[PDB]
């Protein structure tokens, strides 16, 4: 059916101080491999 | 820079000594506070051999042309990064 009555973004009530970061760690495994610049730092 | 546009002709440093009076630097040498001020080199190697002064030349020591570059500070790849700014 159709709802315009309801606020349907109640997830973020349920948000820790690690979802970020733990969704960030979910994320990696999907993720591209990184480009190199061909040096650990820019102080090497 | 300003003052670096012009020559000079300076003396070596005679003796200076402390007064026993008052601990001035009393001298002896009157040309010790003689600066000549030339356009070129060559005015002043003329004025020097005009009055039968030894003298010895400097060359003039400019500051090479720098290679500059603000985005250099923001490398990709090179060590000219900034890591602070």
């Amino acid at each position: 059916p159709f709802d315009n009555t309801t606020y349907k973004n109640l997830q973020h009530h349920d948000y820790s101080t690690y979802t970020f970061l733990d969704l960030n760690l979910d994320l990696s495994k999907f993720r591209m491999p990184q480009p190199s610049s061909g040096r650990e730092s820019p102080r090497h | 820079v300003n003052n670096t546009k012009k020559w000079k002709m300076e003396f070596d440093t005679r003796e200076r000594w402390e007064n026993p009076l008052m601990g001035w630097a009393s001298t002896a040498d009157p040309l010790s506070n003689l600066v000549l001020t030339f356009s070129t080199k060559e005015d002043a190697i003329a004025f020097a051999e005009k009055n039968g002064w030894s003298y010895d030349v400097e060359e003039r020591k400019v500051p090479k042309p720098k290679s500059k570059s603000y985005g250099a500070n923001f490398s990709w790849n090179k060590r000219t990064r900034v890591s602070t700014k």
